[PDB]
RNA sequence: CGCUGCUGCAGUUGAAACGCCCGUAGUUGGCCCCCCGCCGCCACGAGGAAACGGGAGCGCUCCAGGCAGGCCCGUUGGCCCCGCCGCGUGGGACCGCGCAGCGGGCGCGGCGCGCCGCCGCCGCAGCCCCGAGGAGAGCGGGCGGGGGCACCGGUACCGGCCGGGGACGGGUGAAACAGGAUGAUCCCGCCGAGACCGCCGGCCGCGCAGGCGCCUGCCAAGACCGCCUCUGUCAAUCAAGGGCGAAGGCCGGGGGCUAGAAGGCGAUCAGACACCACCGUAUUCCCGGCCGUAAACGGUGCCGCCCCGCGGCCGGCGCGCGCGUCCCGCCGGCCGCCCAGGGAAACCGGGAGGCUCCGGGCUCUGGGGGGAGUAUGGCCGCAAGGCUGAAACUUGAAGGCAUU
RNA sequence: GUCGCGGCGCGCCGAGGGCCCGACGCCUGGCGGAGAAUCAGGGUUCGACUCCGGAGAGCGGGCCUGCGAGACGGCCCGCAC
């Protein structure tokens, strides 16, 4: 019994974003605990632009085509 | 698809649906105007300002925490690009073209990739102009070019 | 094809008919004015004419025959038509230069059957229709 | 790209139909394909339509009871005569007793039968049997 | 501009005279000849023909032997090389 | 092959009629 | 009638393809259309090999194998039997008889 | 005769997608604001000769006729059809577009007004549809025989120089012609030119096609994928117009090894002046122009929308999982097979499907076969030619895919 | 100047007016419509002649009379015959 009108989120996610019945992010704002500070600080998953951890010089954020690796201790999702 | 190419692909980005502002938000509208203000006093391309205050800051989308554009809040406070965004980066793409051609005399396919951005920044400059964002006078030709995008 | 179909798109649509109305052979033939100028029989059901000589012509295989017929110049166009005279022995009732009105074999300018090059046949002599002639109901 | 929507929209719930599938998501919506279901629904070729409103140009989903032949779509939307709406049918519709050539009129979008029945000539959107 | 349109460009001066294949040639090596090239030394367009095989820049004031027609000719550009590739391989 | 070379022999013609028609001029 | 998919060719995303020699007739053969059989014979015969290797003076010696790519062309490798012409449903059939 | 196709034709193979790409006119343009204004559109009028077509009424003895006739509508001869792209009226769905901040009083301000100005005047929520499984720009990471310029390796064919050792060597289907005691072939050592990038090399990839492979430094690009980056209809296709375009050729240099259009010579034949030897000019390679064609073919234009299974390959990106270039998706392309469906069938099925139940948009092309891609005029080229493109005349088949 | 508007003629003064929504040029065994023929529908085809409007009276011109004709069963001239 499938009806599109309330699709499974476990399958809605397979689907692409734009396939997808409500066009949506594809991507989550995240939030990390930085190795220097014990203050979170909310990232985009998928971020390129180096992103500096507060007071430490250096960016915590390697990026890559996809989800930015991170090199520094850090936070898994939304905190 | 695709203009002056063959290929056929969706790598656009999707929006979210409720237009919220950050639940996990640290930034007044008036906070978020200023530092777009102050990122195009530094001088930067309206699409890297939505770089920076997506990464560095946390503001998914502009629209959500000020219900404005990126290049609307640069008209308003009056720092505006003379020559839009897109159209300037087509131009300096172009101009690296030429600058190759010089060197390369006989690069045919090069010449053919920079009758397509011609064309790109032609019909670009046809749009702009009769929206009147662009001086009626503007037109893109090869000399001016080089100093336009200076 | 998409066959131009725009509710603007009305100049287009005249124009290709008109254009490619000329393809068909029938409707050339019919409207170039080709065949008028260069018709022996220009627009005319039938013309008067001399014979220029009674020649026989030889049948297209498979079948062989001499079919008699006659060259003929017409009076209207002084062109030379070749006329086949028709029935049975009725070449014999034509003398060289009589008169003769003739009329197309009823192809519309074509040959019609195994006589090579006839675009037309002959139909009075003299005055005197060849079946009248052929029947005896009118005698030369 | 997309220059006719409802065309589209409607040879996919054809598409669906053939191999018996009750639910079709449509992509495209807009306010003629929204009165083109509305009518369907009322002479019950289609069940309920319910339209999944997106901040773009939306998506319906139609629930089919398998009870359409055919629907589609005249390119262009030609105008036709009042008179000559029956030479319309005639052609496009198999009997005149059974199926609905979907007309636009100044009055609203209405069926051919009810176009008759006022006598107003107008647009005709498409035609479903 | 564009005064002579077919490649009557220098070669205007012979007039209706000497025949289409003697003006063609003259044509490559009459533009060869009055030509501009680069001196290997002053880096500038300014070498100029002085006589046959031989070519001066004006601003490097340096004189050079070359081709007839050209400061530089085919089969000497790849004599250079051959003697370079040679010169380095014994060396 | 025939079409090929029968082409050849159009030319041929072509040629024969357009410099015959220079020695008439 | 379009006798194969393929069309002889196994160009697909290509429009040209190396020029190959057919080995015995020497034409020249777009590369994907060759024939390309592949052989890793040894040297010498089967039987030669133990007269061989009882003669030879040095200790673990074994046959030096040959590898050739041998291309042929269409009409000289149906000639030679290389390849054999095959019924309309065997001509669909692949894989190595 | 739906064999002219608006309805309503075809272009894989019967005739027919321009070789490829940009492109101006032209044509076509996602959604979206209800509420008026002009559009177009549709209905309804008004007015503008009949005959004519239809049609009421009628026995020319019947009729084709005629408006006559009959003890009569005020006896009849009504009524419709002058497409009237004009006109007036309504509706506003659809279809195109609309640039002004609006107001309140001064002003009932010269028979009712309105215009224009002057007043922040305190009235207005005074002012941005949105973010297209449209397109453009950005960023990030990979991607590939993509392009130019540059550099340089490697054998091999060929020549050349020794040294050795020795009669044939070649060539073939068998031969023969040339090579060899001035020592060939053969072997090794070198030496130099020019071409070419082998095996890896493919249901691999890339490029707009044509096409693309040594070291591939360095120079600009291009798709694809990812993204809560940016822009906001900037689009699709296209006459006119431009660019690019295998090979062969051509004009003029550079080169010149190898093959080799010409030519010459053996053979082979009845004759080959052909196929097969052998020799060899143009050519083949590079640069600067031409030329503009190919079975330039997927013999299938381009932009969409949906459409079922079964696998492979390549390029990103995620889902997980002990955990491996594994699995599972999303994919962007390259492909095989195929149920429906389609077709004259072969076959397509990532379309050639959604089509007599015939209409998304655009541009091109064909109309029985010859004559004929000829004639003539034009344009272009140095030429060769290319592009445009008949007619007289002739003629019953030509052709497709299948069966025996 | 005309019955009268108008490049309709003249002087003067400018630089326009048209066009791939096909201008201009050329051709037409081109009168036009009311209508006709054939016919499911859509089309196609034909408009000498009846009715209407044009245009001409061998060919060009030019004219007086008249309320009106650039008249030809008026006149005048050039050209044919």
């Amino acid at each position: 019994n499938v009806d599109l009108l309330y699709p499974d989120p476990v399958e809605e996610q397979r689907k692409h974003k734009l396939k997808r019945l409500v066009q949506g992010p594809n991507s989550y704002f995240l939030e990390i605990k930085c190795a220097g500070c014990q203050d979170i600080v909310v990232v985009y998953s998928h971020a390129n632009t180096p992103v500096f951890c507060p007071g430490c010089t250096s960016q915590i954020s390697i990026p890559t085509g996809g989800k930015c690796a991170f090199t520094s201790q850090v936070e898994r999702y939304r905190q | 698809g695709r203009m002056h190419a063959p290929g056929k692909g969706i790598s656009r980005s999707a929006i979210p649906y409720t237009r919220a502002p950050a639940p996990w938000n640290k930034y007044t509208p008036e906070d978020v105007c200023e530092q777009i203000y102050k990122l195009a006093k530094k001088g930067t391309p309206p699409s890297q300002i939505g770089l920076i205050l997506r990464d560095q800051f946390a503001i998914g989308q502009v629209k959500n925490v000020t219900g404005s554009k990126i290049v609307r809040i640069l008209k308003a406070k009056g720092l505006a690009p003379e020559i839009p965004e897109d159209l300037y980066c087509m131009i300096k793409k172009a101009v690296a073209i030429r600058k190759h051609l010089e060197r390369s005399r006989r690069d045919k396919d090069s010449k053919f990739r920079l009758i397509l951005v011609e064309s790109r920044i032609h019909r670009l400059a046809r749009y702009y102009r009769q929206a009147r964002r662009l001086p009626p006078t503007f037109r893109y030709k090869s000399d001016q070019a080089a100093a336009l995008l200076a | 094809s998409g066959k131009t179909s725009g509710l603007y798109t009305a100049r287009k649509l005249r124009t290709i008919r008109r254009i490619q109305r000329w393809a068909d052979k029938r409707y050339r033939k019919a409207h170039l004015g080709t065949w008028l100028k260069a018709n022996p029989l220009e627009g005319a059901c039938m013309a008067r004419g001399i014979v220029t000589q009674k020649i026989g012509i030889s049948a297209k295989q498979p079948n062989s025959a001499v079919r008699k017929a006659v060259r003929v110049q017409l009076t209207k166009n002084s062109k030379k038509i070749t006329a086949f005279v028709p029935r049975d022995g009725s070449l014999t009732y034509i003398d060289n230069n009589d008169e003769v009105l003739v009329a197309g074999f009823g192809r519309a300018g074509r040959a019609v059957g195994d006589i090579p090059g006839c675009r037309f046949k002959v139909i009075k002599v003299a005055g005197i229709g060849l079946l009248a002639l052929f029947l005896r109901k009118r005698e030369k | 790209v997309r220059i006719n929507v409802l065309r589209d929209a409607l040879k996919s719930i054809c598409n669906a139909q053939r191999i018996g599938k009750k639910q079709v998501i449509v992509r495209p919506s807009s306010k003629v394909i929204i009165e083109f279901l509305q009518l369907m629904q009322k002479n019950g070729y289609i069940s309920d339509f319910a339209v999944v409103d997106n901040h773009r140009s939306n998506r319906i989903v139609v629930n089919l009871i398998g009870r359409l032949n055919k629907a589609g779509v005249i390119s262009p939307r030609f105008d036709i005569p009042a008179n000559d709406i029956e030479k319309w049918v005639v052609n496009l519709l198999p009997s005149r007793l059974f199926g609905h050539i979907i007309l636009t009129t100044s009055q609203g979008i209405m069926d051919h039968i009810e176009a008759q029945h006022r006598q107003i000539g107008g647009k005709v959107i498409g035609y479903f049997y | 501009m564009a005064k002579r349109t077919k490649k009557v460009g220098l070669t205007g001066k012979y007039g209706t005279r000497y025949g289409r294949a003697a003006r063609k040639q003259l044509l490559k090596i009459e533009t060869s000849q009055k030509a501009k090239y680069t001196c290997p030394f002053c880096a500038k367009d300014k070498v100029r023909r002085t006589a046959c095989g031989i070519w001066t820049c004006r601003s490097c004031s340096k004189t050079m032997a070359g081709g007839a027609y050209s400061l530089h000719t085919e089969p000497a550009n790849a004599a250079r090389a051959t003697i370079r590739r040679l010169r380095l391989a014994r060396e | 092959m025939r079409a090929k070379w029968a082409k050849k022999r159009m030319r041929k013609l072509k040629r024969k009629r357009r410099h015959m028609k220079a020695r008439s001029k | 009638p379009v006798k194969r998919r393929n069309n002889g060719r196994s160009k697909y995303n290509c429009g040209h393809t190396n020029i190959v020699r057919c080995q015995n007739c020497h034409r020249c053969v777009p590369k994907d259309k060759v024939i390309k059989r592949f052989t890793i014979r040894n040297i010498v015969d089967n039987t030669i090999a133990d007269d061989v290797l009882n003669a030879c003076v040095i200790q673990g010696f074994a046959i030096p194998k040959l590898y050739n790519k041998v291309q042929y062309c269409v009409s000289c490798s149906i000639h030679n039997h290389i390849v054999r012409v095959r019924s309309r449903e065997d001509r669909k059939i692949r894989t190595p008889p």
